[PDB]
């Protein structure tokens, strides 16, 4: 099917405390493959993923000079920002960059990416166009204009469409034996009374990759959506995810209620009852 | 500056049986700013050797890690992830539910 | 491979 991959970058400002923590991710999919981190002592991008070990001494120096590179860049993006903002240098202040590329079945382009958020919220994004910026406030807006008139887009056009995606096939077959499965979920139910009237019951889903997937309750063939407690997706620790879902249920009303699990390795969706 | 406080989930690797090695996990994730502390706890005390992934963060910005450390639960023992951030007035402290 | 930021400059 179709995959994606993303670098992620946070800078945080800490007044009094030296230069500001930063550190560097990336993913295929969603499996980690290199990391940054300023405060580890290495100083190296690092590997995270068996099948990018087999890159070469070179690929590692150079990996490490951009982002080291990048972790001054957003350093001093940090100092304009405060200034756009008119924001005094004894806060700390949160910087954080996504970079990357989607690609379909057919290893096509697919989608690019080049994004900014300013203490959680948007700063400036690259258009699904390519060729276009989202300024979310007027100092982004600034940067926007600078932006504009460097030609910054038409570069990252180029790459994203280009080196982007081509490094992303590459990865693709390197780690293809882990890179390409798809763990189904191994899904079950648990069941607790809560009271004299009212019961808890629960459906799961474990050892699942990718971690895209759905859990849906339903009640005599209705959408529970309002109903229902559902917890954010988790990792395992072992390359998978799990996720429950869970409803309050009127004891000896269980049959009534169903739990629909959909995810890229069933063949079919699953249901589950009581 | 708006703060989001964290979701935290303590779980293990695999449906617990005693005596059987497990890996125990606390994922804190949707939270701003990134800076936390997560601790867990056996029988209310630290565990000393406790690891976590690399910071990262999902599509609204929002940031999560995982900690974790392997090991055997009994039937006495009890867990907990102690999870230290400005949006809480004091640590929230959730403990391990097993048969969930 | 990360991108080349040189030109990321607000």
């Amino acid at each position: 099917g179709s995959h994606s991959m993303r670098y992620f970058s946070t800078s945080v400002s800490r007044p009094g405390r030296g230069e500001p923590r930063f550190i560097a991710v990336g993913y295929v999919d969603d499996t980690q493959f290199v990391r940054f981190d300023s405060d580890a002592a290495s100083q190296r991008m690092e590997p995270r993923a068996p099948w990018i070990e087999q890159e070469g001494p070179e690929y590692w120096d150079e990996e490490t000079g951009k982002v080291k590179a990048h972790s001054q860049t957003d350093r001093e993006n940090l100092r304009i920002a405060l200034r756009y903002y008119n924001q005094s240098e004894a806060g700390s202040h949160t910087l954080q960059m996504m970079f990357g590329c989607d690609v379909g079945s057919d290893g096509r382009f697919l989608r690019g990416y080049h994004q900014y958020a300013y203490d959680g919220k948007d700063y400036i994004a690259l258009k699904e166009d390519l060729r276009s910026w989202t300024a979310a406030d007027m100092a982004a807006q600034i940067t926007k204009r600078k932006w504009e008139a460097a030609h910054v887009a038409e570069q990252q056009r180029a790459y994203l469409e280009g080196t982007c995606v081509d490094g992303l096939r590459r990865y693709l077959e390197n780690g293809k034996e882990t890179l390409q499965r798809t763990d189904p979920p191994k899904t079950h139910m648990t069941h607790h009374p809560i009271s004299d009237h009212e019961a808890t019951l629960r459906c799961w889903a474990l050892g699942f990759y990718p971690a895209e997937i759905t859990l849906t309750w339903q009640r005599d063939g209705e959408d529970q959506t309002q109903d229902t407690e559902l917890v954010e997706t988790r990792p395992a620790g072992d390359g998978t995810f799990q996720k429950w879902a869970a409803v309050v249920v009127p004891s000896g009303e269980e049959q009534r209620y169903t739990c629909h699990v959909q995810h890229e390795g069933l063949p079919k969706p699953l249901t589950l009852r009581w | 500056m708006i703060q989001r406080t964290p979701k935290i989930q303590v779980y293990s690797r695999h449906p617990a049986e005693n005596g059987k090695s497990n890996f125990l996990n606390c994922y804190v994730s949707g939270f701003h700013p990134s800076d936390i502390e997560v601790d867990l706890l056996k029988n209310g005390e630290r565990i000393e050797k406790v690891e976590h992934s690399d910071l990262s963060f999902s599509k609204d910005w929002s940031f999560y890690l995982l900690y974790y450390t392997e090991f055997t639960p009994t039937e006495k023992d009890e867990y907990a992830c102690r999870v230290n951030h400005v949006t809480l007035s004091q640590p929230k402290i959730v403990k391990w539910d097993r048969d969930m | 491979r990360f991108p080349l930021t040189f030109g990321w400059c607000f």
